């Protein structure tokens, strides 16, 4: 508001300025009018006799020089102090979770991008973990709601009462779109690394591996059964080839 | 269909679809289809919106004579159809809400219906109110002003372009003067009978208001003249070009948002009233495949939204890159033979 | 303006700042597919965490409309000084039980001045417009013919729509829309 | 299904409703949006005088176009408008 009202009256103040200006009015002598060519606007033909100077150009106050000097002050203070850039770049979630996340290029040191990423996370951190909690309390306190366990391939009906406390649940907001991808690539990476070890490969039975790219799939490929890869319900052991037996009789 | 605005009537109180209490919609129909509901021994039955519509193009009155004869069993009729919150019954039962198809006084029809199909686009919603902003509402504050100073600046270059000749009286010599013919004016008597007419110079602060909107257009709209557009791509993760294109355009940010706010508000309910409005009703098969047939699937097994994600903005190309991960996907698959 | 010949012309520098934040604000918090995602700290309820995650961002997002809720707050409160969303156990009735979230504008809320928080809060007051059917299934069952600063700031917000109007609907009808005072009270009434 | 009674209380009703409806909605929407429209083509800020030969310059026009385009841009460019996520392996098939 302080910025908005000045700026306006500045604003307003230019405009007649340049609106006199417009009309541009010609000042002359009384006895030296030549009415009838005068008014006549036709090009060329004013009889401007009687001393050649009886009409000139009606003087008008120039600009004046501070108001350019006065609107960009302003322009200025409301770029630093709203912390809206006219060229500037937005916040995304990913740069809002750790500024640094885009360190080789965009290191976000803009004094507005600051600002506004500070008012965010106050938003956030006032409201919106204030209101997942509340959310999270009223239904554990009350409500019968089951959930799909994918093991039976039927509902549970999980009492609201057996799931935890606020005191061991951490709430996060603002996820990038993109950030299951992400997951996904760290699932597969976590794959190379316990590839990598075979002294955890007897833990690492078939059923975890399956549960694995299951979960990569639902993560980019959500339907998994459609093509060869089989359940582990319906799978059975393979039958032993004869060349094994016979290697063994 | 899409229903312009001119005919939609929404009560005042009423900020949205779901807690509106009143939704009338004057429509076009043919007769046949009221005969096929109401009086079928009499089918003779004969402001600001058609304005409204008559000034939105200047080419097609809504409310003109195509030429059809009034008997004729095609002619088209307005009809109304209203979705209204009310205890038509006993006050006591819940308040139902009633979809009511009438024509001039004669109710055609009556239903229960708990979702009103229309669904509306709000860019730059308003909080807390039906309607949001529009362009307009912006934009003419920038056009108006910026009319009036080109206007000036026309006139500032029009007389400029007489360039009148101001002269004495007893020194004109006007055989000469009047003929243009290069060279031979007689400018006799003082040798300053003739002067070019003195014309106010272009006030300064004309390109000054100029720029200053331009800008003011540019940052507030959200138009940039050699500026980048949006790709369905970078609208779902902004930082997908963050190499080159890092999009941190005030201009394309505002842009970006709106569009979301469109696409959050309109495109996803739309998709859903489709889903319901085909899982609660219809008899569909699907081609399977396996048997390489058609199994009738019934609406009601296709699960509820409650389960379901609806995502818009897709790039065209995204198949493509689908098929990549799926390679890449075969790649890992194939490296674990357990 | 002041006179006509001034023709003054209102330069909106609040509406851009406010558009330029809200639209950041915006990409921040709506703009992931999933709202939160509830992280255990001990793996015994690791699955829980998941379950609850799914439960919320389902009510939040799809059973409600999460953006326009988020939006709405967003708008208001940078302009109003303060946005408040509720979230009440809905229990229309096939009775069904709904965790519904809605946006309450700053108009409808009364709190004192010695409050500073919700947590010390001793009085909260709201009025809210709910039709005569939820208050015959509370009381006065055989009366239900019950017949401004608010109205004034809500109908200033917008010009278009005025919330202390006559939208037609009879008086004597069941769904007619009244206002009810909910008031949270930390008191001794006993 | 219903008397007659009831059917002309509720078409007194409706037409209450939809007079007071049509008011309001004429005094706040459609009242702009006719001059919203005169404008997008020019045709609204018409010359003072002949004179003056007033050039009406389309800025709405202009941001409303370049708006658009990226509008269609983004929602009609791809060639499939939506497709469901099913959040369940088990409806999976079903969302295709």
């Amino acid at each position: 508001k302080d910025i908005q009202d000045l700026r306006t009256a500045l604003v307003r103040g230019y405009i007649d300025n340049v609106n006199n200006a417009n009309y541009g009015r010609y000042k002359a002598l009384v006895g030296a009018y030549d009415r009838r060519s005068l008014l006549d606007n036709r090009p060329g033909g004013v009889v401007e006799m009687e001393r050649q100077d009886a009409i000139d150009l009606f003087p008008y106050h120039n600009l004046p020089q501070g108001i350019d000097g006065l609107l960009g002050m302003s322009e200025e203070l409301k770029e630093t102090r709203t912390g809206v850039t006219k060229l500037g770049m937005g916040i995304n979630p990913d740069v809002f979770k750790n500024d640094n996340a885009y360190a080789t290029v965009g290191l976000m040191m803009n004094a507005a991008q600051n600002r506004l990423r500070m008012v965010c996370r106050n938003i956030a951190h006032n409201g919106m973990v204030e209101l997942m909690r509340g959310i999270y309390n009223l239904i554990r306190e009350n409500g019968e709601v089951p959930i799909e366990v994918q093991t039976p391939r039927g509902m549970i009906q999980v009492n609201p009462k057996q799931l935890p406390a606020r005191h061991n649940l951490q709430v996060v907001v603002a996820i990038s779109p993109n950030e299951k991808a992400e997951r996904a690539q760290k699932l597969i990476s976590l794959k190379q690394l316990i590839a990598a070890d075979a002294q955890l490969a007897p833990l690492f039975g078939l059923e975890q591996d399956r549960y694995m790219t299951a979960q990569i799939f639902e993560l980019m490929g959500i339907k998994d059964t459609h093509k060869y890869l089989l359940p582990l319900e319906q799978y059975q052991p393979p039958e032993p080839s004869p060349m094994e037996i016979l290697q063994l009789e | 269909e899409y229903v312009p605005s001119e005919q939609i009537f929404v009560d005042e109180h009423a900020t949205s679809f779901a807690d509106a209490q009143y939704f009338c919609h004057r429509v076009r129909r043919s007769k046949e289809d009221l005969v096929a509901m109401g009086f079928p021994k009499d089918e003779i039955e004969a402001t600001q919106s058609t304005v409204a519509w008559s000034r939105t193009d200047w080419r097609q009155d809504i409310d003109a004579d195509i030429g059809t004869d009034t008997e004729d069993i095609a002619s088209m009729v307005w009809v109304y159809e209203h979705y209204i919150r009310t205890g038509v019954l006993d006050k006591n039962k819940e308040s139902k809400l009633y979809q009511v198809i009438q024509a001039g006084e004669h109710i055609l029809h009556t239903e229960e219906v708990t979702h009103i199909p229309f669904v509306t686009f709000c860019p730059y919603p308003i909080p807390g109110s039906f309607y949001g902003q529009s362009v307009y509402d912006i934009t003419k504050d920038i056009q108006d002003l910026r009319t009036a100073l080109v206007r000036g600046y026309i006139d500032n270059v029009n007389n400029a372009n007489y360039g009148r000749y101001k002269a004495l009286v007893g020194a004109y010599d006007r055989r000469s003067l009047l003929d243009n013919r290069p060279g031979g004016v007689v400018e006799m008597e003082r040798q300053d009978a003739i002067d070019l007419f003195p014309y106010h110079n272009l006030p300064q602060g004309i390109d000054g208001l100029l720029g200053m909107s331009e800008e003011l257009k540019e940052t507030r709209t959200g138009v940039t003249k050699l500026g980048m557009g949006i790709n369905p791509d970078v609208f779902k993760n902004d930082n997908a070009y963050a190499t080159v294109g890092l999009m941190m355009n005030a201009a394309q940010n505002r842009l970006r948002m709106v569009c979301r706010n469109i696409a959050h508000n309109g495109m996803v309910e739309l998709m859903r009233g489709i889903y319901n409005l085909i899982r609660e009703n219809g008899e569909v098969p699907i081609e399977v495949q396996t048997p390489r047939g058609m199994i009738q699937v019934n609406p009601k097994q296709l699960p509820a939204r409650h389960n379901l994600q609806v995502v818009v903005a897709i790039s065209p190309n995204e198949k493509a890159e689908r098929a990549q991960k799926l390679i890449s996907l075969k790649q890992l698959i194939a490296a674990d033979a357990q | 303006p002041v006179t006509a010949g001034s023709s003054s012309w209102v330069d909106r520098t609040v509406w851009e700042s406010v558009n330029g934040t809200l639209q950041d604000i915006i990409n921040v918090f709506c703009s992931g597919d999933e709202a939160v995602t509830f992280v255990a700290d001990n793996q015994q309820d690791s699955d829980a965490a998941d379950v609850a995650t799914k439960l919320v961002n389902q009510i939040l997002l799809r059973d409600n409309p999460g953006y326009n809720i988020i939006s709405s707050a967003a708008q208001e409160c940078l302009v109003t000084r303060n946005s408040f969303i509720k979230y009440y156990w809905d229990e229309q009735t096939q009775t069904v039980k709904r965790v519904k979230v809605e946006y309450v504008p700053s108009e409808q809320i009364f709190v004192d001045e010695h409050a500073t928080s919700f947590a010390d809060a001793q009085y909260f007051c709201h009025r809210v417009r709910r039709s005569k059917e939820d208050l015959v299934a509370m009381g006065f069952p055989k009366d239900e013919i019950e017949a401004t600063q608010s109205t004034v700031a809500w109908s200033r917000t917008d010009w278009r729509q005025d919330i202390d109007a006559d939208i037609g609907t009879d008086t004597e009808d069941i769904a007619s829309m009244v206002w009810v005072y909910e008031h949270y009270i930390r008191t001794g009434v006993l | 299904k219903y008397s007659e009674e009831v059917l002309d209380e509720l078409r007194v009703d409706l037409q209450r409703r939809f007079n007071y409806a049509q008011g309001y909605v004429d005094m706040a929407v459609k009242g702009y949006a006719r001059e919203a429209w005169e404008y997008f083509y020019g045709n609204l800020p018409a010359p003072v005088t002949a004179g003056s030969s007033s050039w009406v310059d389309r800025t709405v026009w202009e941001s409303v176009n370049g708006t658009l385009q990226d509008i269609i841009n983004v929602f009609c460019s791809g060639d499939e408008a939506v497709t469901f996520v099913a959040d369940n392996q088990q409806d999976s098939d079903a969302a295709d």
